[PDB]
RNA sequence: GAGU
DNA sequence: CCGCGTCAGACTCGTAGGATTATAGCATACGTG
DNA sequence: CACGTATGCTATAATGTGTGCAGTCTGACGCGG
């Protein structure tokens, strides 16, 4: 039969009958009064509107049902705050809060990456300044061009057009041909290289080495403070507590250490230095 | 890792601010440079090659 | 656009 | 049967990057140094 | 308090969409009337 979302809700609504102005302010006193009844038929009388309104807004923001569910959370707000007592049509007050509405979600869901309102709001101010200057100049601004017209920072002005660049999908197959996206050129920049895996395994390797040459306290006392060998980086006075009580003699034996290192990398160091690149 | 902290440790050298993003000669391709052209911003200040 |  | 639908349709190489729009204006509200 | 992010309200009447493309390929194998 008929299997599309939009016909059968345009269709649903269609079939709620319009109010005049008495009616309405009959309704809409009860309404306020939480009739319940009340609310629903005014609701559903006045889809059609958020409809019409919500075909202006569309165009690129969002699907058009997307955007006529946005409006209707936009109507309610205003049946909520409805008031019956002002001479003022309802229609006229509800398109107030259903076209706000559907704007402010466009601000927020459009973008994939979530830009705040004020962020939105202040790059649509140099897009709307942009054009301004543009009808005038002949020429598409410059940054500075739109900046020296606001009076403001150029880094504000590039910082907000920076914020601009729309996304592209890596998906998106490369060359007018459906032969391969970005992802098959994209590289994984963090990881290296078996290469670069086993040169690390090569240096820890060759540290463990270099430590035995040591002298069995250096070593251990290397070992246990730089949490080589074993677990924590043990602090001075955990070194010190569980060997000897000097917390001082710690940093001794360390530096000592480090010394007889740079011996055997005077002597041995010609394997050393080229771990320099 | 904790082997880079026990050798810059021994070797002093602490690594610095800055990195190598330097536009290189692609390998075994090899010829004169007959051109160069700068682009620069509207309020950067120029290379003195600029 | 290059061999199939 | 007829008709409407879904499913397949060679292998490596290449080139090159890239597109579009627009969401008011102001006052209060929530969380962090 | 301030700075960054959010939530909010506005009152002439206005009350069922459309829009941008698709271009029709081909021989086979199943699935409701």
């Amino acid at each position: 039969r008929v299997l599309d979302a939009t016909q059968l809700y345009l269709g649903e609504i269609g079939y709620s009958p319009l109010l005049t102005a008495e009616e309405e302010v009959y309704f809409a006193r009860r309404a306020l009064r939480g009739d319940v009844a009340s609310r629903r038929r005014m609701i559903e009388s006045n889809l059609r509107l958020v409809v019409k309104i919500a075909r202006r807004y569309g165009n690129r923001g969002l699907a058009l049902l997307d955007l006529i569910e946005e409006g209707n959370l936009g109507l309610i707000r205003a049946v909520e705050k409805f008031d019956p007592e002002r001479g003022f049509r309802f229609s006229t007050y509800a398109t107030w809060w259903i076209r706000q509405t559907i704007e402010r979600a466009i601000m927020n869901q459009t973008r994939t990456i979530r830009l705040p309102i004020h962020i939105v709001k202040e790059l649509n101010v140099y897009l709307r300044t942009a054009r301004e200057l543009s009808h005038k100049l002949d020429h598409e601004p410059s940054a500075e061009e739109i900046a020296e017209q606001l009076d403001k920072p150029v880094d504000d002005v590039s910082r907000m057009l920076r914020l601009n660049e729309r996304i592209t999908s890596v998906d998106t197959p490369l060359g007018g041909d459906s032969e391969k996206a970005l992802l098959d050129i994209l590289a994984d920049e963090k990881e290296n290289g078996p290469e670069d895996t086993t040169q690390d395994d090569d240096m820890k390797q060759s540290i463990v080495k270099w430590l035995f040459e040591l002298n069995a306290k250096q070593r251990e006392v290397l070992a246990r403070r730089f949490g080589l060998l074993g677990y924590e980086a043990a602090t001075l006075e955990d070194v010190g507590r569980e060997i000897g009580l000097t917390r001082e003699r710690v940093r001794q034996i360390q530096v000592e250490g480090l010394r007889r290192l740079r011996e055997i990398l005077q002597t041995q160091g010609l394997n050393i230095e080229a771990l320099f690149l | 890792t904790p082997e880079e902290k026990l050798l810059r440790a021994i070797f002093g050298e602490k690594a610095s601010d800055v990195k190598d993003s330097s536009l290189r000669v692609p390998n075994g391709v090899s010829g004169t440079v007959i051109d160069v052209q700068v682009f620069t911003r509207d309020g950067v200040e120029k290379d003195k090659r600029a």
